[PDB]
């Protein structure tokens, strides 16, 4: 079985950048080499047909060329909705395989989260477990640290993180961390707080609610 | 109009049988190579079978050799991934795609979600997130499976500031997310924020109006 190994796993570059993104094949495909753009939600789309020939209705930025084994996927100038996972696959023999991806990202401007917490619903709490959201909205970069402080301890493996995929149209991010404890377990603590850490944040941002 | 569409996915227990139909139009699938290529979430593209219905030739990944059998009926314009001994490891959104000759794949389905668990259906519990003058609001859809689900807006009325963040699993195995929107401060007793959320799944349409 023939191996496309294809780099780099990811990048980000700015909107009117030169990306390049490789395929190396561990043997001779001739130019019966593709790649294909898959953005979230959705099914590939076919961008460079036979090593180098740019399918119809796709921008003149994607460009695709071969030397010998390396197949080479070129945006010339990146645009903020090329945000996407590039993948490469070779059709000359079976299995027709596929490279491991490339997930490219749209570098900005650091944009600092607006933070909003919401207690668990009344109704919640009658159901018998108690789930506490914090909300990071419109950041950037993706990395940031948020923290649960319940009665001012520090929480751990209580919190999932869940982070939505750069707008296609702003390049931001946003955020939730969701705590989730027993009804008995809320109800024998005060103060709830999550505290942010990011790069646009000239110091930590802490919103916290006292139960009542 | 040069389509594939995908067919016969859903959720299905480990150990058994699935068929899947990709049907073709705009071109008799007798000329064209019929491919099988699936997504486990959060993965990349791992090709999967082959077929040329016009030779009856076929093609599969030593993953689900034995297990797996593509065919087609060129009278029926359709091709068929037979999924038997179901695994986790199965589970995917299984896309079908067409090559002629050659040539590399350029026309693929939409995919159809095949979830392989004996996890029991699970409809949604859906709680309020309750509220410069810009505030934020959502709601929580705890405890479904499997995915997927969907939320609009005030039915479908509101989309703009929307975020529905990816559902993460929770230990219980069961799905969990928010969906959160950013809005004037000035309309919380003026405008009513309901979120419609579809369980498709599970058959659970429920509407939850947010409010202080």
């Amino acid at each position: 079985d023939i191996q496309m190994t294809q780099s780099p796993s990811s990048l980000s570059a700015s909107v009117g950048d030169r990306v390049t993104i490789t395929c190396r094949a561990s043997q001779d495909v001739n130019t019966a080499v593709a790649w294909y753009q898959q953005k979230p939600g959705k099914a590939p789309k076919l961008l460079i047909y036979s090593a180098s020939f740019l399918y119809s209705g796709v921008p003149s930025r994607f460009s695709g060329s071969r030397s010998g084994t390396d197949f080479t996927l070129t945006i010339s100038s990146l645009q903020p909705e090329d945000f996407a996972t590039y993948y490469c696959q070779q059709v000359y023999s079976s299995p027709f395989t596929f490279g491991q991806g490339t997930k490219v990202e749209i570098k900005r401007t650091v944009a600092a989260p607006s933070v909003f917490i919401f207690p668990p619903s009344d109704e919640q709490l009658k159901s018998g477990t108690a789930s506490v959201v914090c909300l990071l909205n419109n950041f950037y970069p993706r990395e940031a640290k948020v923290q649960w402080k319940v009665d001012n301890a520090l929480q751990s493996g209580n919190s999932q993180e869940s982070v939505t995929e750069q707008d296609s149209k702003d390049s931001t991010y946003s955020l939730s961390s969701t705590l989730t404890l027993s009804k008995a377990d809320y109800e024998k603590h005060k103060v709830y707080a999550c505290e942010v850490t990011h790069q646009g944040l000239s110091s930590p941002v802490t919103k916290s609610f006292n139960r009542g | 109009e040069v389509q594939l569409v995908e067919s016969g996915g859903g959720l299905v227990q480990p150990g058994g049988s699935l068929r899947l139909s990709c049907a073709a139009s705009g071109f008799n699938v007798k000329y064209y190579m019929m491919h099988w290529v699936r997504q486990a979430p959060g993965k990349g593209l791992e090709w999967v079978a082959a077929i040329s219905p016009g030779y009856d030739y076929t093609y599969y990944a030593d993953s689900v050799k034995g297990r797996f059998t593509i065919s087609a009926d060129t009278s029926k314009n359709t091709a068929y991934l037979q999924m038997n001994s179901l695994r986790a490891e199965d589970t995917a959104v299984y896309y079908c795609s067409r090559s002629y000759w050659r040539y590399s794949v350029d026309v693929w389905g939409q995919g159809t979600l095949v979830t392989v668990s004996s996890a029991s259906t699970k409809g949604p519990s859906v709680f309020p997130l309750a509220p410069g003058g810009t505030a934020a609001l959502g709601c929580l859809v705890k405890d479904y499976f499997p995915e997927p689900v969907t939320v609009s807006w005030n039915s479908g009325a509101l989309t703009s500031g929307v975020h529905t963040f990816p559902a993460v699993l929770q230990s219980s195995g069961l799905y969990s997310l928010s969906s959160v929107v950013t809005v004037p401060s000035s309309s919380l007793g003026t405008q009513t924020y309901i979120c419609n959320v579809n369980h498709k799944p599970s058959n659970t349409k429920v509407d939850k109006k947010v409010e202080p």
